């Protein structure tokens, strides 16, 4: 229907990346605020931008959680990669967690130039991990939401706005530790 | 470093040294086989998104067939293989194009030319997106013309070399 | 991975698919436009310092034009783009040459040949330094001679293929 | 004036890297001991090799500096990259700091095989960062200076010995964490 | 003696990588359980899979060892690389160390899905470092040994099963920190 | 990034732009010099294990000659130079082939063809191993035939271009 040079017909294909579920995580976007990363066909992480916080304490008991060793190792790996990918994170009170019973709950407090803030770094990482589709100087991002919440979930057809894709996670793998600050002289 | 994964031999004999995408790997649930000429470019080029997706799918298939698959995932395996399979900088470039308002590749859709009579095709190129929608074909028809010119020139040069050899 | 930044289209029409260095990018405060042939090498070579500097300058201009520049710098942007822009191992090689007492490139100065009559030029190559001073031309005149030989052989081969096609 | 193959005139060009100033830091060298890295047209870091120390305590209160969040984020990023690029750093007493009021002051004590010392690693990193042009075995560096001092500064024409260039910083970006030691079992 | 196309003789060569000894470490395999990494012609590390432990405490006094600065810096670098290459290490009691007098003794306790265990990660790292030639799901490794012990040693002809080679160490260099968990919010 | 180490000039004049492996670098304790054609491939290819071993040996020699060697080792030097010398992803590829049960290269042994009459050879390729033993020659004879085919095709094409030039 669209002929080029008289003898070349233009044809197209679209890849079904959903078939890769067993060997790599797949991220997708439901809408502007809600995104998912499924690991296999059983479990995954839902990341939500929201004004409604679910944690009201300042703890993130990562070492004790490692001690008990009840969480899903792949999900903990994804959490670690996400957090290590944030540029210039320097406000530890902005991050709270709950891991009791092997659950994964992580909450970033985005409340407050707006560029050199935890909100900007967290939001850039969030934009990169799903890459599914206000404006600030250079690469700076701002939103009206007060919290970013990351909780484990079971598989469900969440990909209403964008197709599942491994690209965001794979791209973020190289970002790990690239922009962390030193907090002591002997790492 | 640079990617290193060799594509496994194509199941279809129509393309002796090419590669075939089965019905599961495509949204249109059909079989698409590409010849050795188009697939050979994937061994030397560094900026072809399609060749990175081919390496990803081939790694997936081989891992499922040679390793005992279980539902629990070995995130470590892909973590170590990633840079042997794809150029992460291609991803970074598409991210940079996205944040600057330039049309970019989101790895879903690809276009290629088909020489109907012979069945020979070109290496698929990513269909760019802008403003939340795929680019209209008229916006990149110049690139399509360029691809057609390349397909003509390389073929002519091969026939010349043939005539030379005989 | 490998660099991926595509050079933006040259402002000067004299070099349709080349690249132009404006008065600001050069110490001699003049305009130098290089043709498509020389700039095409920058897409496939991995050891050309000049092509890495071209990618840096092009990234700078595009960032200044498409993003809202402010005096506070977004170190993050270059931190993420660096490996998409340049080969850091080229830098490592120049460091290693420096510490071994071998003449090395400090990315400041470049030489090229100009075919006066026609105006075609070669891809500029770094002018090496040693013991704190630039090498005298007689110390690397062999490389210049080699470049002239290359420009001859490649032009002749193109004319041959032309004659063949017609 | 030099003609090759009778038809090819040899011509030269030199790039003005100074124009890259808005998107990447630029390092240059004043002399053997004094080097500068400028970020934009308004601020930067001066690195001086000197026998005169400016800090006479053993503190480097990085975490308190982070919590107060008064410093320039780009400068702190540069400091972190420099320190993470040092090979085999294992003497935390050798590094002291002052961050009060958001300023940046970092002092490395270089006094004492000379190769397996803090002085060698610090000096190698310093030589790499500016790359502006005693002798040890292999890649080993030694000087007669007792201190390396890194302080924030305002913009000034400092580049008398070498031209400004981004090459040193970009090269060091890949050296980060490459040669750090483990200090605990759980990083 | 093997002629191809009537005119092409098939010939072979084998590289003597032993000659690289002065500029890079060389690893080799004695048998399934015993492997060695020599650094130069005088010193190196022997890594042994064994049922006989040599450490019966829970200490790994890395910081005191760093402060005392009596160990061989290259061996400490190799130890750090090995440990930082282990994926998903989250049980700090499984690693014990002795560094008194500049000596190096490291003991991993491999006793106990089997894939998400310290034993599997440690054994994958051990397999990678020497690469000298039961079976679990995906890349999973299991053995019957209770301990992996790493101690310094002097040079000796240990390479009965595999030739000395630098490939394993160099390959492991890129694995560093790639799969480490976060243990606090501010690294 | 990508490797950048240029090989130093060959001692043997028989191979003007090639490379020579002395008796110490080989188990059979003899000298083998490879010509410029084979060694030139090492500047552009990314998946040739032999060219990575050549770069390693050349770096070793240059470091021993230009730096004051001592018994205490400068681990840091190789740690910084490694990615300028070799593609670590090639290593990752061989590891992945090993764990999936595919024959893999352990960098010890290499085979090549020799055109007896003239003495010209091809670029050595790794002799793969599997289950603890070297592959029997009959298992990869197809690759040897392919290498011979390439040595013919390329030589004929060079002769064609020569005829064209004269
Ligand atoms: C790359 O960019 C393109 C262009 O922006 C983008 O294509 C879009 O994909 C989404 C998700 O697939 C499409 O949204 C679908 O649209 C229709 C009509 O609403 C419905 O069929 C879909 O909903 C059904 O199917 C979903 C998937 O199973 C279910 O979750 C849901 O409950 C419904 O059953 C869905 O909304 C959208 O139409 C296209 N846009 C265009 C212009 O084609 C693509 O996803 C991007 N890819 C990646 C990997 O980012
Ligand atoms: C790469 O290596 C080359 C060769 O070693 C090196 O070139 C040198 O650059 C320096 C710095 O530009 C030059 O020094 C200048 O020389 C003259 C005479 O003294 C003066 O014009 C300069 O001083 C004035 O300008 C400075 C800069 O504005 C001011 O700070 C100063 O107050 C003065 O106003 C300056 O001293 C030197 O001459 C050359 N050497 C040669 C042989 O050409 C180059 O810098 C290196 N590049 C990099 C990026 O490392
Ligand atoms: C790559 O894979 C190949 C094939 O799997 C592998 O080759 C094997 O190397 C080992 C180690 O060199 C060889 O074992 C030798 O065999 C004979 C007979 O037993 C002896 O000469 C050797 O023992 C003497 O020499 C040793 C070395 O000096 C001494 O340590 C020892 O005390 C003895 O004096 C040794 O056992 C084995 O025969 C080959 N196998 C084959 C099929 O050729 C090679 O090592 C692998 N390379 C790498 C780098 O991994
Ligand atoms: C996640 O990816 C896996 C792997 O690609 C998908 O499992 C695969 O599903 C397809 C389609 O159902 C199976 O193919 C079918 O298998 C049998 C014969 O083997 C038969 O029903 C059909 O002829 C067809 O070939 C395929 O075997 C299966 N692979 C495995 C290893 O189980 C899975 O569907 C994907 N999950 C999601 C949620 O998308
Ligand atoms: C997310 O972060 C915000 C911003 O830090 C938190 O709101 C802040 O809550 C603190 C108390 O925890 C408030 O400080 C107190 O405020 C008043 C005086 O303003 C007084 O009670 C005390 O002297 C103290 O200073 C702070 O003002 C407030 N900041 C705001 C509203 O902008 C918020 O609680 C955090 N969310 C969660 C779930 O922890
Ligand atoms: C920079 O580092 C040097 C070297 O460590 C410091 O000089 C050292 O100062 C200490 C005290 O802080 C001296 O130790 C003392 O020395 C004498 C006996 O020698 C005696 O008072 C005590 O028993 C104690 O051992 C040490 O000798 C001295 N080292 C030298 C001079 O080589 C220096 O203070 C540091 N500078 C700064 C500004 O921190
Ligand atoms: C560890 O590696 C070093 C460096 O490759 C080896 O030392 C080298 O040994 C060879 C063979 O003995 C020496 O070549 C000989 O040197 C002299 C003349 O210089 C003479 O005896 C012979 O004509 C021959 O050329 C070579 O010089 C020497 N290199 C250095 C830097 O000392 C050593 O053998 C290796 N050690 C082990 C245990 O494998
Ligand atoms: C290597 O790790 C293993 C497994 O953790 C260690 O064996 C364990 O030793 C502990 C004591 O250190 C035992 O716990 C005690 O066991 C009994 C009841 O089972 C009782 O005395 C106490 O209430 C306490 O729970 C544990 O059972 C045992 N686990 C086994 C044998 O599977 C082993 O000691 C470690 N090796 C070294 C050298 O430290
Ligand atoms: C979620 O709430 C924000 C505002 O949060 C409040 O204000 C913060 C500054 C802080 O004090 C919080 O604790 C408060 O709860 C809403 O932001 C508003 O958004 C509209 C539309 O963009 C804008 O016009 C208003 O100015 C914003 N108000 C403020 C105070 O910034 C946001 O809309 C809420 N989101 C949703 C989905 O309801
Ligand atoms: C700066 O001072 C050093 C000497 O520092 C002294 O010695 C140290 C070991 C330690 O005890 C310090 O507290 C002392 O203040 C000067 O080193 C001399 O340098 C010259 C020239 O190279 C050399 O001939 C002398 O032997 C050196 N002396 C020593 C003791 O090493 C150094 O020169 C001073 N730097 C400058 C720029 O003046
Ligand atoms: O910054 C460092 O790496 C070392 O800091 C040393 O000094 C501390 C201050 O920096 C501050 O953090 O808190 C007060 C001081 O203690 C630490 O003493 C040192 O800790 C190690 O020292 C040996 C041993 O006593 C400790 O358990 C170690 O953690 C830091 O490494
Ligand atoms: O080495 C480690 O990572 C853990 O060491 C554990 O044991 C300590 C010793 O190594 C030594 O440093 O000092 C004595 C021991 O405490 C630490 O206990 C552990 O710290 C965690 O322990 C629980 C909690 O109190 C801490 O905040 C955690 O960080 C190290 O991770
Ligand atoms: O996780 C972090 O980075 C900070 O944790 C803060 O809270 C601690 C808990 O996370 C848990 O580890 O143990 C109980 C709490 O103390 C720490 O308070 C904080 O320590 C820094 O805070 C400033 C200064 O007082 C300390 O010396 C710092 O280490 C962690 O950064
Ligand atoms: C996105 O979808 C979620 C889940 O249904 C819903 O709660 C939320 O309101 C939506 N967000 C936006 C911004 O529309
Ligand atoms: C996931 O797939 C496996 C097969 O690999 C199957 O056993 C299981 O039922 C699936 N789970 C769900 C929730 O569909
Ligand atoms: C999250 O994980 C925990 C631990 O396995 C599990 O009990 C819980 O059901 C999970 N939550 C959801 C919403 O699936
Ligand atoms: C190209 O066209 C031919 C002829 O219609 C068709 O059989 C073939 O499948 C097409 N190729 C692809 C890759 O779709
Ligand atoms: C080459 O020479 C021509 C003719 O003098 C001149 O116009 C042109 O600018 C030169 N090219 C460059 C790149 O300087
Ligand atoms: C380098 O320049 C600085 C700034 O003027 C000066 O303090 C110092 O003495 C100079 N160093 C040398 C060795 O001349
Ligand atoms: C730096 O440049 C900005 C414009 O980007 C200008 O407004 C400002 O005055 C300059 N600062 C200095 C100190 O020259
Ligand atoms: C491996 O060799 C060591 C050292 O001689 C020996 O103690 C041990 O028994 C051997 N292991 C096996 C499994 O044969
Ligand atoms: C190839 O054969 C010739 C003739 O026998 C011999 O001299 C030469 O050494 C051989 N080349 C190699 C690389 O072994």
């Amino acid at each position: 229907t669209s002929l080029y040079k008289g003898v070349y017909e233009l044809q197209t294909l679209e890849l079904n990346m959903e078939t890769l579920n067993m060997t790599m995580p797949l991220s997708c976007t439901k809408n502007n605020s809600h995104h998912y990363i499924m690991v296999g066909n059983e479990t995954g992480l839902e990341l939500t931008l929201t004004n409604t916080s679910i944690i009201n304490h300042k703890f993130c008991n990562l070492s004790d959680a490692h001690k008990k060793n009840l969480y899903d190792h792949a999900l903990m790996s994804i959490i670690s990669t996400f957090h290590l990918s944030i540029p210039n994170f320097n406000q530890y009170e902005a991050m709270s967690c709950d891991f009791n019973g092997g659950k994964i709950s992580v909450q970033y407090n985005l409340s407050h130039n707006h560029c050199g803030t935890v909100a900007n770094g967290v939001l850039q990482t969030f934009m990169r991990m799903a890459w599914g589709g206000g404006r600030g100087n250079w690469d700076c991002i701002m939103t009206s939401y007060q919290y970013l919440i990351i909780q484990n979930t079971t598989w469900e057809d969440h990909c209403q706005f964008s197709r599942p894709s491994p690209i965001g996670y794979l791209g973020l793998l190289s970002q790990r530790t690239r922009d962390i600050y030193i907090s002591r002289r002997l790492l | 470093g640079t990617f290193t994964w060799t594509l496994s031999d194509s199941e279809g004999k129509d393309t002796p040294g090419g590669y075939c995408l089965t019905r599961w790997m495509l949204i249109e649930a059909e079989l698409k086989c590409f010849g050795n000429t188009a697939v050979a470019k994937c061994n030397e080029k560094h900026d072809e998104e399609f060749c990175d997706m081919l390496r990803l799918f081939d790694f997936n298939k081989q891992a499922i067939q040679r390793l005992k698959a279980e539902a629990q995932m070995s995130i470590q395996l892909i973590n170590k293989a990633v840079n042997a399979l794809i150029n992460d900088q291609l991803i970074m470039k598409n991210h940079l194009r996205d944040i600057m308002g330039i049309p970019y590749c989101n790895y879903s859709k690809y276009w290629y030319l088909n020489h109907t009579t012979t069945g020979r095709t070109s290496l698929p190129k990513c269909w760019l997106v802008s403003n939340g929608s795929y680019l209209n074909e008229t916006h990149f028809s110049d690139d399509i013309e360029q691809q057609a010119d390349n397909m003509i020139t390389e073929m002519l040069q091969k026939e010349y070399m043939e005539r030379q050899g005989k």
